């Protein structure tokens, strides 16, 4: 943090602090308007009104507009400056010179669209981390060959420019300026940044098609919202009220599931074969009394029997329709064939065949106490229920008949069904389709709506007549202009809510498009449910195939993106490893060595100051050693971790570090990560690669076969 | 072109010209007996006669 | 209501109405919005007897 | 807002135009502009200002297509102050029960 | 239900439906000892 | 409690109807009052205060 850089940040506080007093001034001014508007208008009741409106719309934008009110800031090869925010601000007294351009306006549209191959006559970037009125701190982007002297978190363009270059920079710009709207996939290796090309994709697409994706909203899916972070911070309207983040845990809503399960039932819980095992469940459920059920009518003692539930199971599944909707068809087919026997028994041998008058009489007197009787409804609740996925699940769980009956496998067997796991959420979800609903309508709410339509009925009545007015001529009122059904709903409480917590709460929802980052960790099911929440086939798919840690994740993007968009997917693999060292990279190379034979990886060219360093660990000094490791780190200058198990105090799990890039990185005892499941390895290479600049070894007795 | 018609085609459990003629037959005649004379006839007496 | 009691809220109610129908420029004595106001507030909901 | 201010300094205290309407006994200075100053702005169908105002003063006379688009507003007025009436007579029975 | 399939109304049905007692008007009466006329300025009457 | 009769500015006589009176003098003004927008289409107006 230079000094320049502290006067650079200062300089752009002061003119974010100028535009907020405009816009504190402009609002003072549009609120007195409006008060002295509605007080004392002074003009006819159409003209006041839309000047009402117009102020309060106006100052609602305001109110908006006060969160960051400024984003960044362009610079043009002209040596003009751009300045763009969430209100566009002109000077009356300057020709209208632009102190804030609007994110919306033409002008403003190379801050999306400009990239480093293909800038739009730019020179450099900004962004500012805005927080309420001020402004934490910014990050530059050269859009253009490196310099090397420019400032920024990611210190990417530190990187860089420690041709190749030319190389990357147009391969970044194919990917992101690709004029598709499908499904697109990105995977760079380790070092390539892909996430930077991932969110400025994202930034562009959302952009571009703003305008038919404002009522759809975007759904951002991953471990972090790191990507609804970014999307809220250079569109904070649609992060704000038109984004959605659920990780796959979050799948079904009101269920915030965190629980994880064995490698042996989740790879096969994840799977498209369960689809079949949840359909021989619920058909399960569609049993069969053991013994003849007394149903006892009032009157005549009556019995069902194995071979007429038979039968009414058997119109049933002929039926197709859901659990819950082919219920009405059981339990009709018992009802009439109970029906039936019971008249037969109660006429005895006299009515049989006879005119409607009788038998139709009878078997709606016989079917009227069968709805209302309390054992006739036990016994129909007692084979085929009515089913939840909760309840199907739990109790498939944990019964051990049931399993064999479905045709699962023995491994997914657990004591508590109720215990949910993240492999479970979609299985939960699923199961609403099978299952559906039993015409499910109500009652309370039709009654008061009828009585506030009535209401109004009676509101519009007391008006006077045309037949008996005074007035010195005919005029229209108001029984020729609304109803008494318009007029009641004028007053309801038409309640409105935020399309971000509207979607989040619905599950059939639609979105405009759907954000995947870490996509190698979902599986079959997983993808099942994104594709059937967003038909448009929008997607944008970032991850790594060689860094999954679940054992149900993708083993590629053909297995999975080719049974919904077989041929119209779009693929793209970023080349070049500049964000780490060669000797990182060799280290990578060499664990990457025992995933396949060939694992082409990305050539790094750049080389580190100092090159890593591993050491033992002896007598239990590991407790002293990470702290006088992070002592010394930390003190000096940068970002530096220590990545472990938990078994290690000091640790960070690498469920946890994926998303991140650190200055130094420590890795302890890898023998145990490599010891920790099928992804082991996996999860050792994502350690070491996380490091950027230095990283640190400690091993129990000899380093890893590999290494 | 567009993914939702791909989509409704393959979300779409009728097959073949005549299963969808039938299927229109007894939408607009459900009382009426599933002969397919009368299901080709009647959509070509509907709009295009 | 829950806060403060029924005097409280009754104040706060009358005030309420009182400054829309005064921004609005209408002008209406505080006691006739206090008679309506008050039948609003004349139960009270037994827990436990 | 700027020519309403200049028309009411212009006028004399003894004008029976702005007579009449500084005693209180009728009007209000924005009909006055109207006649005289200009007319202003005027809303579409949909209720939202149009861009370009109708500079010409009743007293000028409007050209067409100021006096068309000033038809707008007057059409509206009409169903407005019948359907003004309804929510008025919902609240009034209201209190009254 | 005697002829057609229409109930017959009991007692206490004089007393629940629309059409009975216990019932409202919302619409007014029209009154004996009435008249109606155009209105004209008098400025020689007195308040009362 | 009542005090002055508007009215007649005397205290308020034993049987006078001040609900009535009280509904209609709130009632009146009613049509002064900005009201939701008349127009079918639209989103839901509760955005804008
Ligand atoms: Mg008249």
């Amino acid at each position: 943090s230079g000094r320049d850089y502290e006067d650079e940040l200062q300089s752009e506080r002061d003119y974010v602090a100028g535009l907020y007093a405009r816009l504190d001034a402009e609002r003072a001014q549009s609120q007195r308007r409006y008060a002295a508007a509605l007080r004392e208008h002074g003009g006819t009741a159409v003209e006041r009104d839309a000047e009402v409106r117009a102020l309060a719309k106006d100052i609602a934008r305001l109110n908006v507009a006060d969160n960051g009110l400024c984003f960044g800031r362009l610079d043009t090869l002209d040596d003009a400056r751009l300045y763009i925010g969430r209100l566009g601000i002109f000077d009356r007294d300057n020709d209208f010179e632009p102190l804030l351009l609007d994110w919306r306006a033409p002008m403003a549209r190379p801050f999306y669209v400009a990239t480093a191959a293909n800038p739009e006559n730019m020179r450099r970037r900004r962004q500012f981390h805005t927080l309420g009125r001020k402004v934490v701190d910014f990050t530059d982007e050269i859009l253009g060959r490196p310099t090397g002297a420019e400032h920024d978190a990611t210190n990417d363009a530190a990187l860089l420019a420690a041709d190749i270059v030319a190389t990357i920079q147009a391969e970044q710009d194919q990917v992101i300026r690709l004029d598709h709207t499908g499904v697109l996939v990105i995977e760079g290796g380790p070092g390539t940044g892909k996430t930077v090309v991932a969110l400025h994709r994202v930034a562009y697409l959302l952009y571009t098609y703003r305008k038919q994706m404002e009522r759809h909203g975007v759904l951002v899916v991953g471990p972090t919202p790191a990507f609804l972070d970014h999307i809220g911070r250079v569109l904070p309207s649609l992060g704000e009220s038109d984004a959605v983040f659920m990780t796959p845990g979050d799948f079904v809503p009101g269920l915030h599931v965190t629980a994880e399960d064995t490698p042996e039932a989740a790879e096969v819980k994840g799977s498209l074969k369960i689809l079949d095992v949840l359909k021989a469940a619920v058909a399960d459920r569609q049993e069969l009394p053991s013994e003849p059920i007394p149903i006892d009518l009032s009157d005549v003692t009556m019995r069902i029997d194995a071979e007429t539930a038979k039968w009414a199971r058997d119109e049933a599944r002929k039926t197709g329709l859901p659990h819950n909707e082919a219920r009405a068809e059981f339990v009709d087919v018992v009802t009439y064939v109970v029906t039936e026997r019971a008249v037969a028994r109660i006429g005895r041998g006299w009515l049989t065949r006879d005119d409607k008058h009788a038998w139709e009489k009878m078997r709606a007197d016989v079917v009227g106490e069968l709805e209302d009787h309390e054992q006739f409804n036990a016994a129909l609740d007692a084979l085929w229920p009515i089913l939840t996925p909760e309840d199907v699940l739990a109790q498939l769980y944990t019964s051990h008949e049931r399993l064999r009956a479905a045709g699962a496998p023995e491994c997914l067997w657990r004591a508590d069904g109720e215990a949910w796991t993240v492999s479970d959420v979609p299985l939960l979800d699923e199961l609403v389709d099978l299952l559906g609903r039993n015409k499910a309508a109500d009652e309370a709410a039709e009654r008061e709506r009828r009585e506030e339509e009535a209401y109004a009925a009676g509101v519009l009545d007391l008006m006077v007549d045309r037949e008996d007015l005074m007035d010195d001529e005919d005029h229209l009122l108001a029984q020729d202009l609304i109803d008494a059904e318009e007029l009641a709903d004028r007053f309801k409480e038409q309640d409105n809510r935020e399309l971000s917590e509207r979607a989040a709460a619905d599950r059939e929802w639609t979105y405009g498009h759907v954000v995947v980052d870490e996509a190698q960790e979902l599986s079959e099911m997983d993808w099942r449910l994104l594709m059937r929440r967003c038909p448009r086939r929008s997607f944008t798919i970032v991850g790594d195939l060689a860094q999954r840690r679940s054992p149900a994740g993708a083993r590629s993007w053909g297995a999975m993106l080719d049974s919904y968009v077989p041929g119209r997917w779009v693929y793209k693999s970023l080349s070049v490893n500049y964000r780490t060292p060669a000797e990182i990279m060799a280290v990578a190379a060499a664990v990457l060595a025992e995933f396949a034979p060939d694992a082409t990886p990305p050539d790094s060219v750049r080389a580190c100051g100092v090159a890593p360093w591993a050491r033992q660990v002896t007598d239990d000094d590991i407790a002293s050693a990470i702290a006088e490791f992070v002592s010394e780190e930390a003190g000096r200058e940068g970002t530096s971790v220590v990545i472990g198990p938990p078994d290690v105090p000091g640790t960070v799990p690498p469920s946890e570090t994926k998303g991140l890039e650190f200055d130094a990185v420590l890795v302890v005892e890898p023998e145990r990560i490599l010891a920790d499941g099928p992804r082991g390895a996996a999860e050792l290479y994502v350690a070491l690669t996380r490091a950027t600049q230095r990283l640190g070894v400690l091993y129990r007795d000899a380093l890893p076969q590999a290494l | 072109f567009s993914e939702i018609m791909m989509g409704t085609l393959e979300k779409d459990t009728t097959s073949g010209t005549d299963e969808a003629l039938l299927d229109i037959y007894r939408k607009l005649r459900p009382g009426e007996p599933p002969t397919k004379e009368s299901a080709q006839t009647l959509l070509e007496n509907l709009f295009f006669k | 209501l829950r806060v403060q009691g029924p005097r409280e809220v009754q104040i706060h109610l009358v005030k309420e109405v009182q400054e829309v129908y005064r921004a609005q420029g209408v002008s209406i004595h505080d006691k006739h919005i206090e008679v309506i106001v008050r039948q609003m507030l004349r139960r009270v909901t037994i827990i436990d007897s | 807002e700027e020519v309403g201010k200049a028309l009411e300094e212009f006028y004399p205290a003894d004008n029976p135009i702005i007579t009449i309407v500084k005693s209180g006994a009728t009007g209000n200075l924005t009909q006055t502009r109207t006649l005289a100053g200009m007319k202003g702005l005027v809303t579409n169908p949909k209720g939202e200002f149009i861009p370009r105002p109708i500079k010409s003063s009743f007293r000028e006379g409007l050209t067409v297509l100021e006096y068309f688009i000033n038809t707008h507003g007057a059409r509206k007025g009409l169903a407005d102050t019948a359907l003004r009436t309804a929510d008025s007579g919902y609240l009034t029975r209201r209190l009254v029960d | 239900t005697g002829p057609g399939n229409r109930p017959l109304k009991s007692l206490s049905d004089l007393l629940k439906g629309k059409q009975g007692r216990f019932r409202q008007n919302l619409l007014g009466k029209r009154v004996d000892y009435s008249g109606r006329s155009v209105i004209v300025v008098g400025p020689q009457l007195k308040l009362h | 409690c009542y005090g002055r009769s508007m009215a007649t500015g005397k205290l308020v006589d034993i049987g006078e109807a001040v609900g009535i009176v009280a509904a209609q003098s709130i009632g009146e003004p009613g049509t002064q009052l900005t009201m939701r927008t008349f127009h079918q289409g639209g989103v839901t107006g509760g955005a804008d205060i």
